[PDB]
């Protein structure tokens, strides 16, 4: 079967620049992207620690105002 | 063959992937062949993890869990790659000295890393801590494990525990 | 504080959020007196663990030889802290800083 | 026990349950709510959920806001969701902002989705909570969090172990934006997104993202979907030639394949000119087997022939794998596997196989039963089948020096130790055939004038000949474990051919065929006789009875 057949990858963004007009690439926009796929899930207590850090960076430029 | 490498008599869907997997591994490398070919796993479980996680209990008898835990770290390195994103830990059958079946439960789970400790605190109005303190020799993939760890032994033996590296502040 | 520290409110009978950091108790807590969103907690861990109730989360936490028994915070100054501790010592902390 | 009477009574009479009865019974469960007991607060709100279910009046409905209300105050005071309290509240509220027309507080029902918010992952408690959130999306109340809720569901899509949740998010999912009206460019970062993860880590993630985005190609309107579909059919085909998992890769052929009819003819033509292209670029292997993979697929989508350029290039593909197509050829094995498959395509769909250019192709196919690989013998077998019957409906029939040529292909194929069970079925089938050929035109044993063997035949019939090649494969032992399932398929070849063959021919033949026969005959009450070894026996037990049959 074909799908059981190995791929030599190709690229997506390879398969487009060989692709000629540059119209096709113009009207696939959404195929142009900044690759916004999703990361796989961190475990939560891992997640969790991330996020009070962000918090700390948060409270501590929250506070530094009382400084002057 | 997938039923041959399944110790159960009755294959389910998991169980003849992990198979397939395992024959996978046994063409890849002939040690690993020849260690798999008397091993065989009797039976499999899928346990929940908060965060929408499951991951992978596979039992084995005794003396073939003795050659699981030989043969630990390549098997797992390759399983972890064959499933995706999905911790799988073996352990055996222990049927119920319900302590020492815990405790042995534990050991397995925990494997290949050491029990530094294991500790209680009783608060004021009856409440209890139960930690277990793990070995740090290896922190950085222990340290996604933790979780994982208390989800599967609170499932398998009806006992929360918290699990943590004294090491490591946390 | 208890097993758990619990934000509550006086028009609901019941806790508005669970603030704990782990499954730890903690003994004794306070609030900032000028920035009054951050709250500072002792735990029987030997930690002293930090919360703010803008992002409605445990902060940060540090670890210290003994079991701290009090907390108070400079009236004039947000950012600044006394520990009681076991240590025969109390302990002058800066937040941004531990 | 007044509740449980009442419950009894509705849910097993229907006909006598009446709105006019039940609406004096109401106050009664309202004036119950308020009850310290949970059996009895539980009953109630079973009793509730039946009454909103049911409809009734203006005044009913207004003290089904009062039990709303005091459900919510329910629920504030349940500490975890766990709790059966609160869970029958959560069903009450979900019933009753599906089936009434009334509404609660904004901030209530905000409430309520910040409590239900963690349980969207756990299975335990993932149904109760997406039937609030179904029933809160249905009946369309606009909250300023419910696109944050939006993005956790389509993160819970993505990620999420379970499939069940996996399945109610995507409904969810696909509500909120077929339903609620959003701005173009979130739509658009929405669309993006779906091509982001078809490229995921995660297998299961990738198929609820394809089975997502089937959604959207079978209820989506065409013009919407072509702007879409260009990047989609790009993506999918990334897909089918570079994931990992085949079941995705099959999944994202069948769902190229149900995209094409609904795509538009401007859509078509710019996959086409794609498919040109990959195909014109024969300089990478795998970018033209990926090409002529497309082709094969487009074809069996749209029709045969819908575009005539594109599969001259196609068919002009395989004529230069077919020329290239020997041992030791440049082009990849997988590659020489596609080029047949799409080449037994394009038979099957056309009657170009009567032309002599697929004569010329018939030819590469016999070079393709001469490579190695079995995949790629097995696919010149079949298309050995297809043209035996398309020979004498061809402009120029084979010639008995080629169909001699087949058999000794076939014999090879025999005589190589691996060798797949159809295919070894195949090769008795299209050795069956040749030799009933070759007794209907009494062709002898033919010998190339290049390539002499120096000695006479051994036998003096075509027929004759491929029995005793039979019978020499199956009486050869270098790899007895491998070459068991040829000797039994050859077995079955000769009693085929011993019931097709003339009885003097036969008669000649049954030495030979009985030599391969005598082999495991020989051997009696062994010690330590092979299952493969018996089933040799057995087979060559029922082969020495055709002959017996065929000849006295």
């Amino acid at each position: 079967n074909e799908y059981v057949l190995p791929s030599g990858k190709l690229s997506l963004t390879d398969m487009m620049n060989v692709i000629d007009d540059r119209q096709v690439i113009e009207n696939a926009n959404l195929l142009k992207g900044k690759s916004s796929t999703y990361e796989v899930p961190l475990p939560q207590r891992i997640q969790q620690r991330h996020d009070r850090k962000a918090a700390y960076e948060i409270s501590r430029q929250e506070v530094s105002k009382w400084n002057d | 063959a997938p039923q041959a490498k399944i110790l159960s008599q009755a294959p389910t869907e998991l169980e003849l992937q992990v198979a397939q997997a395992f024959v996978e591994l046994e063409n890849s490398s002939p040690e690993l062949k020849a260690e798999l070919r008397p091993l065989q796993f009797k039976s499999i479980r899928e346990i929940d993890v908060a965060g929408g996680k499951k991951a992978l209990a596979i039992f084995v008898p005794v003396p073939s869990l003795a050659g699981f835990h030989k043969v630990q770290t390549k098997l797992t390195r390759e399983l972890e790659k064959k499933f995706q994103d999905r911790h799988v830990i073996f352990l055996a059958e222990r049927r119920i000295t319900l302590t020492a079946v815990h405790d042995k439960i534990l050991e397995d789970l925990v494997f290949p890393t050491e029990i530094v400790g294991k500790r209680v605190r009783y608060l004021v109005g009856g409440n209890k801590i139960q930690k277990v303190l793990l070995d740090s020799k290896d922190v950085q993939q222990i340290d996604y494990k933790l979780e994982s760890f208390q989800a599967v032994y609170n499932k398998l033996t009806g006992k929360q525990i918290v699990f943590e590296i004294p090491s490591e502040t946390h | 504080g208890g097993a758990k520290i619990h934000l509550w409110d006086v028009n609901r009978l019941k806790p508005v959020s669970d603030l704990s950091w782990g499954a730890d108790n903690i003994t004794s807590l306070k609030f900032n007196q000028n920035e009054t969103d951050i709250l500072a907690s002792t735990g029987s861990d030997n930690s002293i663990v930090l919360y703010d109730l803008r992002t409605n989360s445990p902060t940060q936490k540090i670890v210290q030889t003994m079991r701290t028994n009090a907390i108070c915070w400079n009236p004039m100054e947000a950012f600044n802290f006394v520990t009681a501790n076991e240590d025969h010592n109390a302990y002058y902390y800066d937040m941004r800083n531990l | 026990f007044a509740l449980d009477l009442l419950r009894n009574v509705i849910t097993r009479h229907r006909s006598f349950l009446t709105v006019s009865h039940l609406e004096g019974f109401i106050p009664f469960l309202r004036d119950s709510l308020l009850s310290e007991n949970e059996g009895v607060v539980i009953s109630t709100l079973r009793i509730l959920i039946t009454l909103i279910r049911l409809d009734f009046s203006d005044e009913s409905s207004e003290i089904f806001k009062n039990c709303a209300r005091k459900v919510l105050n329910i629920i504030k005071v349940s500490p975890s969701t766990s709790s059966e309290l609160c869970q029958m509240g959560l069903k009450f509220l979900s019933a009753f902002i599906r089936h009434t027309d009334s509404t609660l507080k904004d901030t209530a029902l905000s409430y309520v989705l910040g409590r239900v918010l963690p349980d969207l992952n756990e299975p335990s408690r993932q149904g109760l909570a997406f039937n609030f959130l179904k029933a809160l999306v249905s009946k369309h109340i606009m909250l300023p969090e419910l696109y944050d809720i939006a993005d956790t569901t389509r993160e819970i899509m993505v990620t999420n172990h379970s499939k069940e949740i996996r399945d109610v998010s995507r409904s969810v999912y696909y509500q909120f934006l077929m339903e609620y009206d959003q701005s173009k460019g979130r739509l658009e970062k929405q669309f993006k997104f779906m091509v982001d993860n078809l490229q995921y880590p995660t297998e299961s993630g990738r198929q609820s993202v394809m089975e997502l985005i089937n959604l959207i190609i079978t209820k989506a309107n065409p013009a919407l979907l072509s702007k879409l579909s260009s990047s989609f059919f790009l993506a999918l085909v990334n897909v089918s030639f570079n994931d990992d998992a085949p079941r995705c890769r099959e999944m994202a052929s069948v769902l190229i394949s149900t995209m094409l009819p609904k795509l538009e003819n401007k859509d078509l033509e710019i996959v086409e000119k794609y498919i040109a292209a990959w195909l014109k670029q024969v300089d990478n292997a795998s970018f033209l087997n990926l090409g002529l993979r497309t082709y094969k697929v487009y074809l069996k989508s749209i029709g045969f022939e819908h575009t005539i350029e594109l599969d001259e290039l196609a068919i002009k593909r395989i004529r230069y794998i077919l020329s290239d197509t020997s041992v030791g050829s440049e082009h990849q094995w997988d590659l020489v596997y596609s080029a047949l498959n799409t080449f037994s395509s394009y038979m099957e769909a056309t009657e170009s196989v009567y032309k002599h250019g697929f004569k010329d192709i018939w030819d590469g196919i016999i070079t393709c039963l001469l490579y190695p690989h079995s995949w790629v013998r097995q696919s010149a077998a079949n298309l050995v089948h297809q043209l035996i019957a398309n020979k004498d409906k061809l402009e120029i029939s084979l010639t008995n020096l080629e169909i001699q040529t087949i058999a000794t292909r076939i014999l090879h194929q025999l005589g190589a130790p691996s060798i797949p069970e159809n295919l070894a079925n195949v090769s008795i089938k299209t050795l069956v055939n040749i030799s009933i050929l070759w007794k209907e035109q009494r062709t002898p044993f033919i010998m190339d004038v290049s390539k002499q063997t120096g000695e006479d035949l051994k036998y003096t019939t075509a027929i004759d000949y491929m029995v005793t090649r039979i019978g020499g494969i199956i009486r050869s032992d270098e790899h007895r474990m491998d070459s068991f399932m040829s000797k039994k398929a050859c077995i079955q070849l000769l009693a085929l051919l011993v019931q097709v063959l003339d009885e003097d021919e036969v008669i000649a033949e049954g030495e030979k065929i009985l030599l391969p026969l005598y082999g495991y005959l020989e051997t009696y009450y062994s010690r330590a006789v092979d299952e493969e070894q018996e089933e040799l026996r057995t087979l060559s037990n029922e082969c020495l009875k055709i002959l017996e049959d065929k000849l006295q």
